[PDB]
């Protein structure tokens, strides 16, 4: 019963269950037949729509328009990931032979480890709100393993532009936004704009951001003494 | 009886788990034995490529998980990918030409093949680090350079044997392009790595390294060993003092020995006369950029 | 069984109106469900989709028709050729294909796709608007600098995603 089997299973990698399958807001409870052969098969598959179950979850949660745009950017990037399934998908129909749920497990094993590491990541995250998102990326980018540096990357690569962003508003135009807790300038009659050393980061020097404090200050102060200042530079 | 057999065979060849087949927490699964005394035997050894595989994958996880030893799970990455694409292509094919002519035919062809590839990769590697996790347990009751070393020895066992010498020196090499990357950072730019440590040199104004001895590598040590080894130091911490040297920029980007260099990472290297040469050259030039930066400027 | 399901399925995803497919003047369009499980979810994700295109349309008539807010048609007239063009062309390709093979063919790669790029732009647009209507019902109960500002706002939340900025962008110029 194998074909018929194997099209009710890949919608259930989807997360929509069959009629002979008692997924539910939970794994396969049990599995209309019974089979010791089919249970061990079973074990790993239950496994992969748990995973599925959870993603969509965690999505529909960050979908609630939270927190910050760092946290925006991880958004888009397991977005990303899921087109990769999909491709996954039409790959595995596109085939034409008979697959097996052996060969299921075998062709897309590669998404199994990418999709386990990015929940890591989700995981550790629901306690961690603003500038520790920053060291979070910070580490993990440290670590190694072609694949899984290589996504930390372009995490990374994302985020260094959100900063910029926040330079370019600092220097040219003194103007600086904080926004869920990131960067490093507070405010605070009383009316001062300053650092804040404890968050300035040393990845970009701490004593660069300095320099770089003192000059966007300056620039914001210079407009209050009058309007009319060095211009088209 | 035979073809009840036989298909009873196919069945058991995949090793599925279940409830049938039991599971003890540590031997492993194991099952029942009730066969022809012919098939029984056959099962027999059957049965210790099986564990294997299992063993392997169980191995497999605990190397790479979020795990520590950035060089240990980078060969454990590779290798699960390398076995995980030849067995499985391997193997799918021969149980549906077996099912497909007729529902059942004779595993021991198609076997013998699969077998020798697989059997001798994997299983050599496995009993050495089945070893050295042992003995890590001991060493904790009561490394860079071990590892490089215990890869060495096994090559040097190997000798004499094209095939897996030939697949054991590519892993080599990969995990040799991290410690050839770590290297060349050093020599070219005075900046070692550390994750959580890959160098037995840990930082202690303008700071200083020392060694950390519990972990201290296997490579280095001896009298003659270590002054050897003083000496590539003391070039070490010449190239992280010009680093420091950053107070008036330095980036090098002057003609130097920089390509020999950049070719020498790329190498795999696992000789220590051909670095030795590489860091005295490098040391010389090193120095003497930074006279010439001391002298006049 | 499998055959009639995909033939079905083709007919209810154009989602066309009827007698079988009935009219609740303010949910909207409804029709009743009983399909496989599996197909069933999918169907309910879908049904979203099919929703915002028919409140769009809807929200389209209001804003250009014979209105006043000569800024605020400027920007309907613009948006609603442009969804038209994207969608007509992506989907009608779409159809014929999977009819064209066998008479059925599956949505679910084709959709993802199309589903991205569409769903974004439009979905966030009509969501501010919406508050924005029922906020001037509350004004009124009890405009060109605010209409300015609120485009800004949602700019300043897009933040981060080149594709939403750039589109959003282009309509801010013009207007």
């Amino acid at each position: 019963p194998e074909e018929d089997i194997l099209k009710y299973v890949s919608y259930t990698l989807l997360a929509t269950t069959s009629a002979l399958f008692p997924f539910d807001h939970e794994q396969i409870q049990i599995p209309s037949k019974i089979p010791n052969f089919e249970s061990g098969l079973l074990h790993l598959i239950f496994e992969a729509g748990l995973l599925y179950q959870s993603l969509g979850y965690k999505v529909e949660k960050f979908r609630m328009l939270n927190i910050s745009p760092m946290k925006k950017a991880l958004i888009i990037e397991i977005s990303e990931e899921l087109q990769n399934y999909t491709a996954f998908v039409n790959n595995l129909v596109s085939s034409g032979t008979v697959v097996s749920l052996k060969s299921l497990y075998r062709e897309i094993y590669e998404n199994i480890i990418r999709l386990r590491i990015y929940c890591r990541f989700t995981e550790h995250l629901e306690e961690l709100s603003g500038d520790t998102f920053l060291i979070e990326l910070n580490i993990f980018k440290s670590h190694g393993d072609l694949t899984i540096r290589k996504i930390a990357t372009n995490l990374f690569n994302s985020m260094i532009s959100l900063y910029y962003e926040y330079l370019m508003n600092w220097l040219t135009k003194g103007l600086l936004r904080a926004t869920y807790g990131e960067f490093f300038i507070a405010e605070n009659y009383h009316i001062p704009i300053e650092f804040n050393q404890e968050r300035v980061p040393a990845f970009i020097p701490k004593e660069l951001a300095y320099k770089i404090f003192m000059i966007g200050k300056s620039y914001i102060f210079l407009e209050k003494y009058c309007k009319e200042v060095q211009w088209t530079n | 009886q035979e073809a009840l057999v036989v298909k009873d065979l196919l069945n058991v060849l995949i090793g599925l788990e279940g409830t049938y087949i039991r599971y003890f927490n540590d031997i492993e699964f194991k099952i029942a034995k009730k066969m022809d005394p012919s098939f029984k035997t056959f099962s027999r050894r059957i049965v210790r490529y099986g564990k294997q595989y299992m063993i392997l994958t169980r191995a497999y996880e605990k190397w790479s998980d979020t795990s520590f030893g950035m060089v240990l799970q980078r060969f454990a990455y590779e290798i699960r990918r390398f076995l995980e694409d030849v067995y499985l292509k391997t193997l799918v094919e021969r149980l549906e030409r077996d099912f497909n002519k007729v529902p059942n035919f004779s595993i021991r062809e198609l076997e013998q093949i699969i077998n020798e590839t697989e059997v001798n990769k994997q299983m050599e590697l496995l009993y050495n680090i089945y070893e050295e996790i042992f003995r890590e347990i001991e060493e904790r009751r009561t490394k860079g350079g071990a590892i490089l070393k215990i890869f060495q020895q096994k090559i040097l066992e190997n000798l004499g044997d094209r095939s897996s010498v030939m697949f054991l020196k590519k892993l080599l090499n990969n995990i040799s392009q991290d410690y050839c990357t770590m290297l060349y950072e050093w020599l070219t730019q005075g900046i070692l790595n550390d994750p959580y440590q890959e160098f037995m040199t840990y930082d202690d104004w303008d700071t200083q390294y020392f060694i950390r001895k519990d972990v201290l590598l296997r490579d280095c040590d001896s009298e003659e060993d270590k002054n050897l080894l003083f000496k590539m130091l003391r070039t070490g911490i010449l190239l992280k003092v010009v680093r420091a040297s950053l107070q008036i920029p330095t980036i090098p980007s002057n003609s130097s020995d920089i390509t020999i260099q950049e070719i020498n990472d790329f190498a795999d290297l696992m000789e220590g006369s051909n670095l030795e040469l590489y860091v005295d050259k490098c040391y010389s030039r090193a120095n003497e950029i930074f006279l010439k930066l001391f002298f006049q400027g």
